[PDB]
C-alpha cells in the first residue's frame, strides 16, 4: 500500500484500509479513465492473458506509476519500461 | 403442569409398546419428534443450568 | 450463470445479529495442525479485509440416496434432497462431523471438523429447502437458503452463541445457510483473481520481491 509518511510499503491486515491498498491494471498510461462497467453476476468476458499481456498498474487514489529507482518506487510520470 | 402432562406420556406408552414387543416405525417417530421439543422433558433434563 | 454445477468453487455463509448489528460469517478451518471449523467475519470487508484462502471449497460428487447407500453397500447439476461431499480447497481433506463434543451446554451435540480421508459416510451432507416454495425434487439456484442433515448422525448444523462466542456445531436445532459460488469453469490461460502467480519485468529476468527473513528492513 501507500503510506503518507514512508511511501510504498507492506503493511498488516489490521491497518489496511482500502483507500491506501487499492490498485488497478491498465493497458495504456495517457489514455483518460472512463466510466467503470457495473458488476457483473457471472464470470464475464476474458481479457488478459498469461505471459503475454504486458501491463501497467496504478494506484487509484493518486494516480500514480510504479517503476524502478534496485528498489521499487512510485512516480507521477512513469519511465521507459513499466510493464510486467 | 405435572398432573397434566401423564395422561400424554400414558397415551403415548400405549401407542408405542403393543402385546409386550415394540413397533420400531412409532418408537423412532415418537423419539425423533421429542428430540425436537426438549421442554416436553420438563426443569430436569434441560441443559441449561 | 444461475444454477449451480459440480466441480465448482463455493462459500458456505450465515447471518447473525449481535447488539441490533447484523454480521454475515463465513465457514472456515485450518487443516494442517488444526482440523476444528471455526467462523471468519466479513462484514467489515471496507477496512479490515477478511481471509478468503481457507473458506473456499469444492463439491465433488451429488448423489442420490439409494445410490450412495449401494455404493457404501458395496457436471451434473444437483437436486434438493440429493447427498453431497464437498472437498476443502488447500488441505485437501473432506469436511466431516466429528464424534467428539466440546459443548457443556448441550448433551446432544458432536463437533464438525476435517477428515482425511474420504472413506465412511460421515463426509456426506443432503439438502433441504427452506420453505414450501421449492420442491423435494427441484432444482437448486444461486441465493437459496438450505438445510444440512448429516447422513451419519442426523443433526443438523447449529449456530452455537451459548457461551458468548459465535461457534458451529451439529445438534438438533435448525439454520439457515447461503451458499455463494465464488468460482466456477474459467477459459484456459486466461487470468483470474484469487491466484497465486509472479510478476516478472522485462524478458523475465527480474521479479517482485522483498528482503529475505533475517534482513534488518523489519522485511518491510
Amino acid at each position: 500500500a501507500l503510506i503518507e509518511d514512508q511511501g510504498l510499503v507492506v503493511v498488516d491486515a489490521s491497518k489496511a484500509h482500502t483507500k491506501a491498498t487499492s490498485f488497478c491494471f491498465r493497458i495504456s498510461k495517457e489514455k483518460l479513465d472512463t466510466a467503470p462497467k457495473r458488476d457483473v453476476e457471472g464470470m464475464g468476458p476474458p481479457e488478459i492473458k498469461y505471459g503475454e499481456s504486458l501491463c501497467f498498474v496504478q494506484h487509484v487514489a493518486s494516480g500514480l506509476w510504479l517503476t524502478y529507482a534496485k528498489k521499487a518506487i512510485l512516480h507521477q510520470e512513469g519511465h521507459m519500461d513499466d510493464a510486467l | 403442569n405435572p398432573c397434566g402432562g401423564e395422561r400424554y406420556l400414558d397415551f403415548l406408552r400405549f401407542a408405542v409398546f403393543v402385546n409386550g414387543e415394540s413397533v420400531e416405525e412409532n418408537a423412532n417417530v415418537v423419539v425423533r419428534l421429542l428430540i425436537r421439543k426438549p421442554e416436553c422433558f420438563g426443569p430436569a433434563l434441560r441443559g441449561e443450568g | 450463470v444461475q444454477f449451480l454445477r459440480t466441480d465448482d468453487e463455493v462459500v458456505l455463509q450465515c447471518n447473525a445479529t449481535v447488539l441490533k448489528e447484523q454480521l454475515k460469517l463465513c465457514l472456515a478451518a485450518e487443516g494442517f495442525g488444526n482440523r476444528l471449523c471455526f467462523l471468519e467475519p466479513t462484514s467489515n470487508a471496507q477496512n479490515v479485509p477478511p481471509d478468503l484462502a481457507i473458506c473456499c471449497f469444492v463439491l465433488e460428487q451429488s448423489l442420490s440416496v439409494r445410490a450412495l447407500q449401494e455404493m457404501l453397500a458395496n457436471h451434473r447439476t444437483l437436486l434438493y434432497g440429493h447427498a453431497i461431499l464437498l472437498r476443502h480447497a488447500h488441505s485437501g481433506m473432506y469436511l466431516s462431523c466429528l464424534t467428539t463434543s466440546r459443548s457443556m451446554t448441550d448433551k446432544l451435540a458432536f463437533d464438525v471438523g476435517l477428515q482425511e480421508d474420504a472413506t465412511g459416510e460421515a463426509c456426506w451432507w443432503t439438502t433441504h429447502p427452506a420453505s414450501k416454495q421449492r420442491s423435494e425434487g427441484e432444482k437448486v439456484r444461486v441465493g437459496d437458503d438450505l438445510i444440512l442433515v448429516s447422513v451419519s448422525s442426523e443433526r443438523y448444523l447449529h449456530l452455537s452463541t451459548a457461551s458468548g462466542e459465535l461457534q458451529v456445531d451439529a445438534s438438533f436445532m435448525q439454520t439457515l445457510w447461503n451458499m455463494n459460488p465464488i468460482c466456477s469453469g474459467c477459459e484456459e490461460g486466461y487470468v483470474t483473481g484469487g491466484h497465486v502467480l509472479r510478476l516478472f519485468h522485462g524478458h523475465m529476468d527480474e521479479c517482485l520481491t522483498i528482503s529475505p527473513a533475517d534482513s534488518d528492513d523489519q522485511r518491510r
